[PDB]
C-alpha cells in the first residue's frame, strides 16, 4: 500500500509484524524474514552475532521450502535431515516468542528481559543441536535458554 | 568468456534438476553429476559486501569450479577453499595472475600453469 | 475472489504442481528399480511356494496385512485393509499383524483388540530379506502361537494394475506332520523347525517385494494424476487472474478520471 | 531329468533347469541330489554347491544358508540367503575377516553373543576353504 | 523461475491448513516420547 | 539343538550372520551391491 | 455488483441461481448454500422440517470443503466415512433437481409437483442412509423419492 | 473465568489440528475440541445466564462427553440444561468443592 | 423430435463427466454422438438426410463401432441412402415424420449396411 | 490484453520463435506446432500441400506423446510401430532446419533458398518412409532433399 511502502525509506530498522505469525500464537508477532536493520553487519555487531542471526534466518527460510513439500508428502516421509531442519526451525520460531511485561494482563505470565549475549547463546545452542532432546513447547514464551530447560522439567513431571 | 560460458551452461542444467536434490535418492549418476556441480558453482557466486574482485581473481576461482577441482569437496568447504585458494595464488603466483590480466585471455601455457597450481593447492588443502 | 486471493492461490497450486511432478519422477525411477528387483525375487518366492502348491494341506488364525506408511498411492492400503476385515469376519480366533502404518490407521477403530504388533518405516528404502527377517523374528519370539495364518498383499501385474492376494502360512510346526506331508517323513523336529522358520521369512520377503513394486507404480500414477489436475487448475486460475488484473487497472483509472472531472 | 531351481532373494542361477546331480551343504551332513530322489526338506550350512550338468561336467557356487526342497515330482528348489560364484569373493578379505572373528571369540562374555561369533568364524572358515 | 517458497502456507488454503495440522500431529507425538524419556532420565 | 539353538537363536538369525559374512568377503566391485541389499529400515511399533 | 448487492436487504426469501449448478445439469439451478428465508425457523416450520433442511446444508457444505483436496488428490485419499459423505451429498444435490411443467419444451420430461411432507421425508431418508444402495443418476430429474427407486430399477 | 479459561486453551490446541476433520491417533487430539465446538452452538432468542453457560461448558471441559456421539451433543445440552434449570436451581447458586461432586452426579445418571 | 429428443439429453450429461456401470456407458454413447454431429464446411444437409444419420447413432447401431470409424460410416452411409433410397428420404420429408413403414425400412438399411466393407 | 487482442484480428498467420527449439539446435527456431496460417486450406495452397503439412503436423504431435512415455518409463516400453514414427519425426524436425544466406558470415556454412515444390516433395518422402535407411544428421541443416541424400555419402 503506498502509505507503509513509502515509509520504509525513512527508517534505519524495521520491525515487521505479521498476522500469520500472531495467529500461530507467537508474540511478539515479528516476521524474522522481513524485519531489517542497517547495523546488521559483522563489522558493527560482530561476526558471532551476525553469523547466528543469518543462520537462524537460513533455517527459517529453508523451513518455508520444506512446508510446501510436507503439504503433499506429510511429515513421516521426510528424510531424517529434513525432519531435523523442521524440528530445529520450530524450536527457533518459538524461542523468538517472549512474555512482555506490558502483556502480564492478557496471560498472567511475568514479563521477561533477555540480555543480548544471552539471546545470541540460546540461538547458537539450538542451531548447534544442543536441545534436540527437548519438546518445542519448552521454548514457547520464555526468557533466557535456562528457562526453556527448566520448563521442559516441569512438563516432564506433569506427564 | 572462457570459464563463464561453461558455468552458465552447467548452472542452467542444474537449475532444472535443483528440486531433485532436496528430495531424490534413486536417481541416475548423470543427474547426480549435474547436482554436485551445481551446488558447488552456486557457492562460488556468493560474495561478501565491499570486496570487489579483480577480473583475474574471479576467473581463477571460476576455473577451479568449471575444471572440476571442487567436485570431490564438501559444499560447506567451497567458500573456505575459495578464500584459501585465492590467498595462495595472490601471495605466490602474481606472475600468472598478471599475464592473464595483461593478455586478457588464458593461453595454453597459462591453462597448463593454472592446472598445476590448483592441483597442488587442493592436494594439501585440509590441514 | 480478490486479486490478492487469486494471486496467492495461483502461487500455491504452481508449487503443488512442481512437487507432484518431481515426486512422479522419483516414483518412476523407484518403480523401475523395484520391477528389476522383483524379477529374481519372483523366482525365489515362487520356489518357496512350491511345497504347499504340490500337496493338499489343511489344519487360532494370523492375518498379516502388507502395504506401507506412505500416502498418495491410490487404493493400495484400502484394498489390503478391505480383504483383512473381510477374511477376519469369515474366520475362528483371529489376531492381526500390520506391516506399514497405513494398515493400522484404517483398522484401529474396529480391530484394535485383535492387533498383535505393527511395523513401520515401510516404503522408504527398498525392502530386503533383513526386513523379512525382522518381521519374522518379531512373531516367533513374541508370544503368540498361531495354528494357521495368512498374508495379504498387493501382487504386481503392470504399471497400472495390481491384485490383492492371500497366501497361507501353515507355519504351525504341528501341521507339518499331517496327511499329504506324510511322504516327507524322516526329518527330525530340529531341522523341520529350521525349515519352517526360513520359509516364514521367505513368504514375508515375497510379499514385501511384490507390495513395493505395486506401491511405487501406484505412487507414480497418483502423482501423475495430481500434477495433471494441478495443471488444469493453474490454466483456469491464470485466466481468472488476467481478467481480474485488467479489471483492477480499468476500475482504478475510472475512479481517478471521475475524481478529476468532479473538480 | 530334474527341474532344478537355484536362487537367492537377489539372484537366479537356475530356473526349472534340467540337471543331472546337485550336491548340497546341509546342517547335518551333505546331500547329493539326483532325479529319482525321495521327497525331503532340509536347511543349509555355509559351503559349496556343485551342479552336475546334463552335458559334461560341473559348476560351483558358494551358499551362505537357507533351504532345500525335493518333491514327489523331480522338482528341486535350492533357496539360499546369499549365493555367489567364487569369482565374486576376495580371499584377502575373508582371511582378514577370520582373524577379526577369532579375536572376538576369546573375549565375549555372553552366551547369545558367543554363538554369533562362532557362526561368523564357521562362515569365514568355509569361504577361505573354498577360496 | 521466480522464487516462491512457502506459498502453500501463505494461501491459507485447504492444503495450507492440512500441512499445519500434519506438522502439529507429528510434533505432539514427539513431545509425548520426549517427556517420557525425560521422566525416565529423572531417575 | 545346535550350539546356537541352545543359546536361544533361530535359523533366521543364524542365516543372517552367514549371509552377512559372504557379503563382507566380496571385493570392491561386487561390494557396491552390499548397500542396495542388506538393510535395516523396518522398525517395530510399541505403545 | 451494487445492483444485486443492494437488493438482498429488500427480501424475505431469496432463491439464488448458479451457473455452475446449471452446468451440472441441475435444474432449477438453485444454490442450496446461498438461498435463505426468514421463516426457516424451527418455531415456524417445525423442528423436523428444520433439522432436515440444516442436515442437507451441512452435508453439502462438508462436501464443498473436501473439493479442493479431491480436485488435486482425488477420491483415494479419503477415508470410508468421507467417501459416504461424498456419496450422500452427490445424491442430495441431484434429488434437489426437479422437472418443471413449463420446461417440457426443453426437457422432454413431464413436470412434477412435490408436496412438502414428501420433500421432507425424501431427504430425511437419504440423510439416514436409507438409499445408500442406489446409483446417483436415479435421483436426477424426478419428483418424490419413490420415483428414484423406480428409476433405479429401470437400469441393470 | 475458570471454565472458559480451560476451554480457550483446549480449543486453541484443537484449532491447530482441527483440519484433519483416515486418522490414527490424531483422534485423541480431536476429541475434546470437537465436543467443545458443539457446546458453543446456541439457538436463537434464548440468551443464557452466566451460571447456565458455566454448567454446560463444565460438562464438556471436564471430559464427560468425550465418548458421546458428537452429533448428539446438541440434543444433550438442551435436555441437560432444561433439567438443571427446573430441578437444580439451588446448584445455580452463589453464581467448586460441593458443586464439582454434584454436577457429575447429574451428568453421569443423565448420560444414560 | 423423434431422434434429437434423446440426443440432446445424452450430451449435457456426457459433458459433466469429462470396469464401471451406467456412468461409463454414458461416455461410450457421448463419444459416438459427438462424432456423429461433426460436419465439413459447405456440406448442407436436408432435414430428412439429417434424421437418417442421427437415427443410426441414436438407436445404438454405432455403439459396437469404434469412434474413429464413425466419420467414414456417415459419408458412405449418407451417399448410399442418397443413391437408391430417395424414396425413403422423400417419405420422411413429405410426411414430416418417421412413419412405421419408414422406421422398419431404415432399420433394415442400417443393419445390412453396417456389415460389408474393407477394414 | 486489448493490444494483442486488437492486432490478432488483422493477422493472417503467426510465426512463433522459441528458445526451446533453439536449445535443441534447430534454426530457424520456429515452433512447428504453435505457428499458424489462415491460408492452410486445400482450396488455397493445394491438396498436396495441405496433406503433407497436416501429415508433418500429426507425426510431430505423435512424437510429443511418445516422448512422454520414454521419460517416465523407457524406450523399449513402446511397440514396434512406435519407434518408426519417432525415427521419422526426428528427421522431420531436422529437415525443418535450414542454413540462411544472411548467417553465412558467422557459422561458416552456405545458406539455402528452397522452392515450395521441393519443400513439399522432400517432406512427403520422409513420411512415406523412403529415407528410413539414412542417418538423421544428413537431414540436419540442409536445403533441398538432394542435399539430404548427398550429405550422408560425405559423412563417415
Amino acid at each position: 500500500d503506498p502509505a507503509p511502502a513509502t515509509t520504509f525509506a525513512h527508517l534505519d530498522a524495521t520491525t515487521v509484524l505479521s498476522r500469520a505469525i500472531a495467529e500461530l500464537g507467537i508474540y511478539p508477532a515479528v516476521d524474522p524474514l522481513d524485519s531489517t536493520s542497517r547495523i546488521m553487519d559483522p563489522n558493527i555487531v560482530g561476526s558471532e552475532h551476525y553469523d547466528v542471526a543469518r543462520g537462524v534466518q537460513k533455517i527459517l527460510q529453508d523451513y518455508k521450502s520444506l512446508q510446501d513439500i510436507i503439504a503433499i508428502l506429510g511429515m513421516d516421509e521426510l528424510s531424517e535431515e529434513d525432519k531435523l531442519t523442521v524440528s530445529r526451525a520450530r524450536k527457533i520460531q518459538r524461542f523468538l516468542s517472549q512474555p512482555f511485561q506490558v502483556a502480564e494482563v492478557f496471560t498472567g505470565h511475568l514479563g521477561k528481559l533477555v540480555p543480548l549475549k544471552e539471546t545470541i547463546k540460546g540461538f547458537q545452542q539450538i542451531l548447534a543441536g544442543e536441545y534436540d532432546h527437548l519438546p518445542e513447547q519448552a521454548f514457547y514464551m520464555v526468557g533466557p535458554i535456562e528457562e526453556a530447560v527448566a520448563k521442559a522439567d516441569k512438563l516432564a513431571e506433569e506427564h | 568468456k572462457q570459464v563463464a560460458g561453461t558455468m552458465k551452461l552447467e548452472l542452467a542444467q542444474y537449475r532444472e534438476v535443483a528440486a531433485f536434490a532436496q528430495f531424490g535418492s534413486d536417481l541416475d549418476a548423470a543427474t547426480q553429476q549435474l547436482l554436485s556441480r551445481g551446488v558447488r558453482l552456486t557457492e562460488l557466486l556468493k560474495q561478501g559486501q565491499y570486496s570487489p574482485m579483480a577480473i583475474e581473481e574471479q576467473v581463477a576461482v571460476i576455473y577451479a569450479g568449471v575444471r572440476g577441482y571442487l567436485d570431490k569437496l564438501e559444499p560447506s568447504k567451497i567458500t573456505k577453499f575459495e578464500n584459501a585458494f585465492l590467498s595462495h595464488v595472490i601471495s605466490q603466483h602474481q606472475a600468472l595472475l598478471s599475464k592473464i590480466r595483461t593478455d586478457g585471455k588464458i593461453s595454453e601455457e597459462s591453462d597448463a600453469k593454472l592446472k598445476e597450481i590448483v592441483t597442488n593447492f587442493l592436494a594439501g588443502f585440509e590441514a | 475472489a480478490t486479486l490478492k486471493d487469486i494471486t496467492r492461490r495461483l502461487k500455491s497450486i504452481k508449487n503443488i504442481q512442481k512437487i507432484t511432478k518431481s515426486m512422479k519422477m522419483v516414483a518412476a525411477a523407484k518403480y523401475a528399480r523395484a520391477e528389476r528387483e522383483l524379477k529374481p525375487a519372483r523366482v525365489y518366492g515362487v520356489g518357496s511356494l512350491a511345497l504347499y502348491e504340490k500337496a493338499d494341506i489343511k489344519t487360532k488364525h494370523l492375518i498379516i496385512g502388507v502395504s506401507s506408511d506412505r500416502g498418495l498411492c491410490g487404493a493400495i492400503h484400502s484394498s489390503v485393509a478391505k480383504q483383512m476385515k473381510s477374511e477376519a469376519a469369515n474366520l475362528k480366533e483371529v489376531k492381526i499383524i500390520g506391516v506399514g502404518d497405513k494398515i493400522r490407521s484404517i483398522l484401529h477403530r474396529t480391530h484394535s483388540d485383535q492387533f498383535l504388533v505393527t511395523f513401520k518405516e515401510v516404503g522408504r528404502r527398498p525392502p530386503t530379506f533383513g526386513d523379512a527377517s525382522v518381521i519374522a523374528l518379531e512373531l516367533l519370539n513374541s508370544g503368540y502361537e498361531f495354528d494357521e495364518g495368512s498374508i495379504i498383499f498387493n501382487r504386481f501385474r503392470s504399471v497400472i494394475s495390481y491384485k490383492t492376494e492371500e497366501k497361507p502360512i501353515f507355519s504351525l510346526d504341528t501341521i507339518s506332520s499331517a496327511e499329504s506331508m506324510s511322504i516327507y517323513d524322516d526329518i527330525d523336529a530340529d531341522v523341520l523347525r529350521n525349515y519352517q522358520e526360513y520359509s516364514l521369512a521367505n513368504i514375508i520377503y515375497y510379499s514385501l517385494k511384490e507390495s513395493t513394486t505395486s506401491e511405487q507404480s501406484a505412487r507414480m500414477t497418483a502423482m501423475d494424476n495430481a500434477s495433471k489436475n494441478a495443471s488444469e487448475m493453474i490454466d483456469k486460475l491464470t485466466l481468472t487472474f488476467n481478467r481480474t488484473r485488467q479489471a483492477v487497472i480499468t476500475k482504478e483509472l475510472i475512479e481517478i478520471i471521475s475524481g478529476a472531472a468532479a473538480l | 531329468q530334474m527341474s532344478f531351481t537355484f536362487a537367492s532373494p537377489t539372484q537366479v542361477f537356475f530356473n526349472s533347469a534340467n540337471v543331472r546331480q546337485v550336491d548340497v551343504p546341509t546342517q547335518t551332513g551333505a546331500f547329493g541330489i539326483l532325479a529319482a530322489h525321495v521327497p525331503t526338506l532340509q536347511v543349509l550350512r555355509p559351503g559349496l554347491v556343485v551342479v552336475h550338468a546334463e552335458d559334461g561336467t560341473t559348476s560351483k557356487y558358494f551358499v551362505s544358508s537357507g533351504s532345500v526342497t525335493v518333491n514327489a515330482d523331480s522338482s528341486v528348489q535350492l533357496l539360499a540367503e546369499e549365493a555367489v560364484t567364487l569369482d565374486m569373493l576376495d580371499l584377502g578379505a575373508a582371511k582378514a575377516n577370520l582373524e577379526k572373528a577369532q579375536s572376538e571369540l576369546l573375549g565375549a562374555a555372553d552366551e547369545a553373543t558367543r554363538a554369533e561369533i562362532q557362526i561368523r568364524i564357521e562362515a569365514n572358515e568355509a569361504l577361505v576353504k573354498a577360496l | 523461475v521466480r522464487s516462491s517458497a512457502g506459498a502453500v502456507r501463505d494461501a491459507g488454503g485447504a492444503f495450507g491448513k492440512r500441512e499445519q495440522a500434519e506438522e502439529e500431529r507429528y510434533f505432539r507425538a514427539r513431545a509425548k516420547e520426549q517427556l517420557a524419556a525425560l521422566k525416565k532420565h529423572h531417575e | 539343538v545346535a550350539y546356537w539353538r541352545q543359546a536361544g537363536l533361530s535359523y533366521i538369525r543364524y542365516s543372517q550372520i552367514c549371509a552377512k559374512a559372504v557379503r563382507d568377503a566380496l571385493k570392491t566391485e561386487f561390494k557396491a551391491n552390499a548397500m542396495k541389499t542388506s538393510g535395516s529400515t523396518i522398525k517395530i511399533v510399541k505403545v
